[PDB]
RNA sequence: UUUAUCU
């Protein structure tokens, strides 16, 4: 897994998380 | 408009 | 403390 | 999710997490509340490296602008004595932005800001006769001043620039990364700060402590030269956790590797200054950006493979 | 949608002439809910230019002082011979006592609502001429520190202002206009919140006497003068106005000057003005964002009689 | 002529945060993660408590302030009953239990435990222990903008120089008794709190060095400070740093011939970055994510709150 | 009608 999907993986699972 |  |  | 946040605030976010995937990353500066002109530059700079065997290099990723790292020498299973002197490496075009005294610091620019803070590391040594190990923990770093007496006719007590937090370089941090040299390294620092200030630019600094100044008497564990004015110079101490690289090379090793550094930073232009032509203010400030930032910056490893940048 | 009047408030004294909008407003409305007092500062005053000469005047974050002026020969710029010299609002000695170590006693700390000036020639058609042009300085307080040869030996630190280089050349981006239309400008923060600004004490004169201007990096000079009539009580964070101001010589330039900044002190409790402060109004997240947007808004100046 | 062209549910953080501001110290409240503060970092909170049993001198009116300074539960001055601070009287450090660990004993090594500090919340307590009929006078108390500014002067030496120091602003408004206070006889005790001086919650930078202020080999007079510091000894106790907290200002009235003697409990949750060296380092937690609910009730908590409350 | 993004 690169960067950037480490990072979009965490901004897709806290924006959803609310 | 820019005074109020 | 703890009014509203 | 992704199309919840302004435009202006992505650019800043790849910027600042994931420099390395785009090859461009202009950016379009911080959505802060504050929209003022300003230009956003980002750093690059490429370094290839040998180290010496027997040896444990150290290196040091602070929130200085124009310099992206320190570097100094000391034996190996050791760590850095009092008596251990660091020396910067500027970034390209450092002399141009800066002037060449300490005096002409200024000049240039106001003050400044941190985005990020990127480092990459890629061994470029044979699998054969590579060895060692790499090891990493960010050190929360700030600048700040001590005041002691001295004895003159007639006497008064001078007070300058020391920093703090400064020891916990030495020993190898609880919360760190570990790994064989050969798999390399790649990680990021963050803002410090709940919130992003303008710290401003420093004047006459090309050392800490100062000349003329007894190194103890500032409590530093050891010492920072920036070299000649003209070559070298510090301008500022930004709010980002300083990281910190250490570098086992067993004797008898071969371990060479190269380096990058990816400084997202932004700083405000003088009229006189020439480079305000570029200046585009401060992009209006977008919530989830902000919230994305933090929640990022707080979810990620101290470090990761090199292989993984 | 809709804001308090205490945010309302706030934003007129800030964007509002001082011909429309009589209170400085309760306070800024920002997280912060402390006792603080709001002291609307209004200077007029007539003045006449020296002919054949171009005058430079700075509005600076400098509290009780409106402006810094000099003036040098036309079409030159500050020299480092050159030096400023301040005029005071009203009653500054007031608040500010006698001397340099009599700044704190009054009051602790500070920070700027906003900053306004404006120019209204009084000159007759046949009379005046010439040109004022204007830009702004993003000048900040830094502190520089130097090798000093006594014995034995040691380093001195010195505050100085930096960025203070700007003001050699004009703007790339500037109001350019004749002396006889006038201008109305205003400057806004020049950080994302708002912070306190702590005093200043024993600061009369930048670069400080016993200091070599050479070593201090800065242009130019700046005296406050004695301790009584003036003085340097702090830095605030705005961004500063530059003013350039063309008198050929063979003329008459009479003009009236308004400058007028509202703004947040914290009274000391001993303080004779204690009584008057109010706490600081609550958050008003409409009008902040309200504040940013009419900044970015907002030319860099504009013609007077507007 | 031609016109020129111009081109309810707040996160149990802030549940265990706001206790820690105006909870006492028998509630026995935890520091909790932090403060909801926008930053995520890394720091460990620490509830600094101190219980100090003591007497007044009859005829004396003690003059004691909480410092928004780490390291240090209050300052002690003492003089004349009717009498205000002078030139003359310094004040007494009374640092917090177990000082020496953290900041070590030379004034130079303050800073390795810790990079820098941000307050919570200071708290002060006091309790009467007199009979009904032994004790007298009464208590007074009203909170000081206190901040750590510098003064700069120049020095004749040659070569000459201008050295400028660290000066205390705000002390002038120590002397004279604030408009908003809380007075009451001296046996209903009283209780206290102070809130945070900025709407921005940054880190303050630890210092070193500083013993004494005016530091030595400078005149109290070239200071412009009302009164002086003892630093005292070096290795005991020093000032590191000044937080942005209204600092409180307490005062004991003790008329001829009376004798009171009372308990006094202090407390404060501060939250400071951990050195990676420190052995503290490996207790810390992240600074809890910024929540607005408990963020804007800490504010309107500040402004509700009375100067002062009885004892009981 | 023309020349940096998101699945």
């Amino acid at each position: 897994a690169s960067m950037w999907e480490r990072v979009k993986s965490i901004i897709k699972s806290s924006l959803a998380a609310a | 408009e820019r005074v109020k | 403390v703890k009014s509203i | 999710a992704l199309t919840r946040l302004s435009q202006p605030g992505l650019a800043f976010l790849k910027c600042a997490f994931a420099p390395p995937d785009f090859n461009t990353d202009p950016g379009k500066g911080i959505p802060d509340r504050f929209e003022g002109k300003v230009v956003s530059r980002k750093d690059v700079l490429n370094q290839s490296i040998s180290f010496t065997a027997g040896q444990d290099t150290f290196i040091l990723i602070a929130p200085t602008p124009g310099v992206a790292y320190w570097s100094a020498s000391v034996p190996a299973g050791t760590f850095p004595t009092s008596a251990t002197t660091f020396n910067p490496v500027n970034y390209p075009g450092f002399t141009s932005m800066f002037g060449t005294t300490s005096t002409s610091r200024s000049n240039q620019v106001s003050s400044f800001r941190y985005a990020s803070m990127n480092v990459g590391i890629y061994p470029t040594s044979n699998l054969m006769q590579f060895a060692g190990s790499i090891t990493v923990w960010k050190c929360p770093v700030k600048l700040s001043t001590v005041q002691f007496p001295v004895a003159t006719d007639p006497a008064t007590s001078s007070l300058v620039h020391t920093l703090v937090g400064l020891n916990g370089v030495l020993a190898v941090g609880p919360d760190n990364f570990s790994e064989s040299f050969i798999k390399g390294v790649f990680s990021q620092s963050a803002c410090n700060e709940p919130n992003f200030q303008f710290n401003d630019i420093l004047q006459g600094i090309q050392t800490l402590p100062p000349a003329n100044v007894s190194l103890g008497s500032t409590g530093q564990p050891f010492t920072m030269d920036s070299g000649a004015e003209a070559t070298s110079g510090v301008v500022g101490w930004g709010n980002m956790d300083t990281i910190v690289i250490r570098v086992s090379a067993p004797e008898g090793a071969v371990n060479s590797a190269i380096l990058k550094a990816w400084s997202c930073i932004e700083y405000r232009p003088n009229p006189n200054a020439m480079l305000y032509q570029f200046g585009h203010d401060s992009p209006p400030l977008d919530e989830v950006a902000l919230q994305e930032y933090r929640t990022v910056a707080r979810s990620l490893p101290v470090a990761v493979i090199a292989a993984q940048n």
